[PDB]
RNA sequence: GGACCGGAGUGGACGCAUCACUGGUGUUCGGGUUGUCAUGCCAAUGGCACUGCCCGGUAGCUAAAUGCGGAAGAGAUAAGU
RNA sequence: GAUGUCGGCUCAUCACAUCCUGGGGCUGAAGUAGGUCCCAAGGGUAUGGCUGUUCGCCAUUUAAAGUGGUACGCGAGCUGG
RNA sequence: AAUUCCUUGUCGGGUAAGUUCCGACCUGCACGAAUGGCGUAAUGAUGGCCAGGCUGUCUCCACCCGAGACUCAGUGAAAUU
RNA sequence: CACAGGUGGUCAGGUAGAGAAUACCAAGGCGCUUGAGAGAACUCGGGUGAAGGAACUAGGCAAAAUGGUGCCGUAACUUCGGGAGAAGGCACGCUGAUAUGUAGGUGAGGUCCCUCGCGGAUGGAGCUGAAAUCAGUCGAAGAUACCAGCUGGCUGCAACU
């Protein structure tokens, strides 16, 4: 049973999941749109969006938390100097999942996940 | 939650130091004895000059457990260590004359008035 | 939930003093001996607190007559008549289960003067 | 050297009158050497009717009963453990002896004023024991501090003492009375040298009215307490004891037969003190003198020989042991001897209650 | 010594449910800590070392936890009356 | 031209020649407790020490620790003493 | 007894209970002196037995983490008949 | 078989460490030629576990546990070596002081000699550097991870390796 449980295992042990979503969050931040698998994008919401929320307030401690979560200072810089201000008035929902079909090599269900304001 | 093979410290001055539960009395396939429950014991450790002797087989009433007792409000009273008071096989009455350490209210019944009266502290 | 919040709140005790783990507290509990209610004081160190509104509990550990005794009190139970902090202890830890292993001198804790 | 049970309590418990009824019935120093009776050291005769029986059977010229000393400890004040002079006098007074008798009032009197206003022995005992436990915890803290430095030097004896002391310390920090603990004989030995006031065997002298020897909720509370810590009780009346010690044999019997008492209550008090310290009595029976002597239960034959003369102890050869009842049945030392009811006991013997012997020594 | 019949309680074993309590778990939460590498360095953090080792612990799941059950009745009978 | 053995475990299922509980007749049945036989298969019907053991002896329970069939039930379920 | 059928020999120890174990006895079915007898410190992934500690070995299993099992896409068997 | 196996030699960085162990790293090299989901039973490989603690079982099988260094201490028995790491007990981190870095190791200048050299004395600058004691200090826990004896008693057999 998994009554009420949250978080997809995604067929990885925990530290692999954490590493992967750290990397994927960094990819999404720096490119603002990434193709990945739909389950992976749905879990990536739960990591990226809190990073953006955290970056809506620019303190040293918050940059330290962001750096702990992202381990990339370019990602932290873009989170606090661009993304935080770009989403200052948006109450959550900073990403958008766009299903984009099926990956050829394994028929995997694929989606684009982007920052909501990627147009501007 | 005393079962067979469970070693109990002794809470009276009968002369037993460590007893072992060899039967949980009062029921077929009965698994556990809590406080207020009679068990059959063998005395595994006794003081050299005591009213009981090593290897004696007799009864005891469990007075303290590490599970402890629940109370009607939902509270629990846990003890460190499991302890029992030795009892005569036939008369069911305590063998010592002193009770050492707290006992609980669950032990308060017609059968164990002596243990209640002798205890330093009834919880 | 809102319903259960209401039912639990209508019932939560209002006078519960502030206390932290490590505090020596004296809990007065009601004992119904036959017909008459007396108060029995249980004085010991708070080694654990559960904060759950109406289901809030706390564990008090003391050495009675040679044996460690822990009482998990249900904070809002009406059998707990009163709680009074006798000594504020200085522990930097929420659950003092390591005290179950401590004896005597190493079981006492720094008095908290903060 | 004897056996002592200091008489203690709160103010106004009836202890000075108890010691006064003791000394009025007791024997002055003119009848027993080695005993300089202090006004707080009152030696009294021990009642052994077996002594009267033997003195009837053998008819000695003189008669000497064993006599036991009481030390009346007076003066206690709240906060007696915080270093104050009268409390420290209380401490040094009680520490010297080994047996302790607490005095309880179990009577309601409009002309006698209580200690907290409501007459309740539970309050009395808890206040006195909180005092003694504060003093005792002071002592045990000092000892545990003095020891743990040594026990950190790897000493085994210091570690056993440390274990006993740390199992006794939370007892005293909670005002608990340390005789209620289940301390083993080895542990009792380990901490006998700290001379704790809270393990010394304590009796309960219950000054009660004449018409209340039974059905007394205060006496009932004392009974439940004396069970809860395994203590003994002697419910008595100070007024009745003063009447007992202040009359002749004829008038004492008259006052006993009017009140239904069969022996003075002081007999029962000193007998409680007798059995409190593991005491027992043997006798010397002869035409010249029959004397009672008292030894601890467990005592050796060599120490029994020593209790008269050191040379008796050191040069012992054999003791010829006959019981009091064996003296009784066969009408004298010769009569019980002719049945062979002497027994030859050596330096490994333990003397029991009632035995009469004639020691043999060579020094 | 000591009952039928009838009545009341309270258990054992078993079963069902549940998670309010008491707890287990809780590698998705917080903390402590050893070695080491790294983030320029300090500070702070992260990786790895079985979740590095541990201490606690939310939800969930759950038993040792705590609720409930076996029935009473009614037909038709057995042996029997 | 192969139907794997004892015992244990796991899971059973039926019979009734019934161990307990239920009903009854007789009694050398006062009561209590039995003996015996009849009815009755709904449910229930030990844990340990020794020993590979089933069995048995033993210890201590239990209302009771039933007796058989089921390839002396059950190794394409486990074990392998 | 690595030997003893009877046999779980008898007695004792140890256990509440010991067909094993240890000690003794000797009624050696069927020991016995280099196809050596008897001892023997040390030694042994050697046989047996007991105890402390330790524990999911068990009471009596619960939860969790991962690999599979399951679904989807690709590939693609086998014994047997 | 593009197979978890087998295959001799040479090289041997850092931090910690006794170490070629072990942990994490360097140079270097790889992520193992199906992926994607899900998060049933059951299986396999692990982690934790109330109370109990061998009751399991043929059998403690497995697991759990012990586990380092120093000091103290160490029984029967013995072939006098052993047994023995018997058993058992204590301490252990960090910081400061002793001592702006000690004991010790190394030893440059400079001074004197010289059978003028890759010399000998002297001298200690610099470098390196335990161990200990005292005091303080954090933590539940200081051999903190990895690593790393379970111990004792009786007995058969075989001396041993
Ligand atoms: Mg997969
Ligand atoms: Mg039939
Ligand atoms: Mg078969
Ligand atoms: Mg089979
Ligand atoms: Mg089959
Ligand atoms: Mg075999
Ligand atoms: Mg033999
Ligand atoms: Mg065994
Ligand atoms: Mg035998
Ligand atoms: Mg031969
Ligand atoms: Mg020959
Ligand atoms: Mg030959
Ligand atoms: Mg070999
Ligand atoms: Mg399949
Ligand atoms: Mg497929
Ligand atoms: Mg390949
Ligand atoms: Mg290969
Ligand atoms: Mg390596
Ligand atoms: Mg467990
Ligand atoms: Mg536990
Ligand atoms: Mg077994
Ligand atoms: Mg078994
Ligand atoms: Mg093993
Ligand atoms: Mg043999
Ligand atoms: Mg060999």
């Amino acid at each position: 049973m998994r009554h009420r449980k949250s978080g997809r295992q995604l067929n990885r042990n925990s530290s692999h999941r954490q590493a992967m979503f750290r990397n994927m969050a960094g990819s999404l931040v720096r490119h603002e749109i990434i193709k990945t698998t739909l389950p992976k994008a749905k879990e990536l919401r739960r990591v990226v969006e809190p990073l953006i929320t955290l970056a809506k307030t620019d303190s040293v401690a918050n940059r330290r938390l962001a750096f702990a979560r992202t381990r990339d200072n370019e990602i932290v810089a873009k989170l606090f100097n661009e993304l935080g201000p770009r989403f200052a008035s948006r109450a959550g929902g900073y990403t958008r999942i766009l299903k984009c079909g099926f990956r050829a090599g394994d028929n995997a269900p694929m989606a684009y996940i982007e920052l909501v304001d990627r147009s501007e | 939650m005393i079962q067979e093979q469970t070693m109990l410290n002794v809470a009276d001055n009968s002369g037993a130091r460590r007893v072992m539960c060899i039967k949980v009395l009062g029921g077929s396939h009965r698994r556990y004895a809590g406080v207020g429950d009679i068990i059959k014991i063998t005395i595994k450790e006794a003081i050299p000059r005591g009213k009981v002797k090593k290897g004696d087989v007799l009864k005891a009433v469990v007075v303290r457990t590490k599970k402890g007792v629940r109370r009607p409000d939902g509270s629990v009273i846990r003890f460190d260590g499991n302890a029992c008071v030795l009892l005569n096989n036939n008369s069911e009455q305590p063998i010592g004359t002193r009770i050492f350490g707290p006992v609980t209210r669950e032990l308060r019944s017609e059968k164990f008035m002596k243990i209640i009266s002798l205890a330093p502290e009834v919880l | 939930s809102n319903i259960i919040k209401q039912l639990e709140q209508e019932q939560m005790k209002q006078d519960v003093p502030s206390f932290r783990p490590g505090d020596t507290v004296e809990v007065k509990v009601w004992v119904v001996e036959g017909s008459k209610k007396r108060l029995q004081a249980f004085e010991g160190v708070v080694i654990a607190i559960r904060n759950r509104g109406l289901h809030s509990a706390f564990t008090v550990r003391k050495i009675s007559n040679g044996e460690g005794v822990e009482r998990v009190f249900q904070t809002h139970s009406p059998v707990v008549d009163s709680i009074s902090v006798k000594r504020r202890g200085a522990v930097r830890k929420a659950k003092l289960y390591y005290l179950r292993e401590r004896t005597g001198k190493a079981a006492r804790i720094k008095e908290r003067l903060n | 050297m004897g056996f002592k049970c200091g008489i203690v309590g709160l103010p106004n418990v009836g202890k000075s009158t108890l010691f006064n009824a003791l000394t009025k019935a007791g024997i002055e120093a003119a009848n027993f050497p080695f005993c300089t009776i202090e006004p707080n050291t009152g030696v009294v005769p021990m009642p052994d009717p077996r002594l009267d029986q033997l003195a009837e059977i053998v008819k000695p010229q003189r008669t000497l009963p064993t006599t036991m000393e009481f030390v009346d400890i007076a003066g206690l004040v709240k906060g007696a453990s915080k270093g104050e002079g009268l409390g420290n006098q209380f401490l040094t007074n009680i520490r010297e002896t080994e047996a302790i008798g607490h005095v309880v009032r179990c009577f309601e009197n409009d002309n006698i004023i209580a200690v907290s206003g409501k007459v309740n022995p539970a309050d009395d005992i808890e206040v006195i024991n909180t005092e003694l436990a504060l003093a005792d915890l002071d002592t045990c803290e000092r000892a545990i501090h003095r020891v743990q430095k040594k026990a950190k030097g790897g000493d085994k004896d210091a570690k056993a003492e440390l274990a006993v002391l740390e199992k006794c310390l939370p007892q005293l920090e909670n005002a608990g009375m340390l005789r209620a603990l289940d301390l083993s004989a080895e542990e009792k030995a380990a901490i006998r040298y700290l001379s704790f006031l809270t393990l010394k065997p304590t009796m309960y002298i219950a000054n009660v009215n004449e018409d209340g020897f039974e059905n007394n909720p205060y006496l009932d509370q004392v009974r439940e307490i004396a069970a809860k810590e395994g203590s003994v009780v002697v419910p008595v009346c100070a007024a009745v004891e003063a009447d007992i010690a202040e009359l002749d044999d004829e008038e004492r019997d008259e006052f006993m037969q009017e009140l239904g008492l069969e022996e003075p209550g002081l007999n029962r008090v000193i007998r409680a003190g007798y059995k409190l310290l593991n005491l027992q009595t043997y006798f010397t029976a002869g035409v010249k003198e029959v004397r009672a002597w008292t030894i601890p239960v467990g005592a050796t034959a060599p120490q029994a020989a020593g209790k008269i003369h050191t040379d008796f102890e050191k040069g012992f050869i054999r003791a010829q042991t006959i019981s009091f009842e064996d003296f009784i049945t066969y009408k004298g030392e010769q009569g019980a001897k002719e049945a062979g009811k002497m027994r030859a006991e050596g330096k490994d013997y333990i003397v029991k209650d009632g035995d009469v012997m004639n020691f043999l020594f060579n020094v």
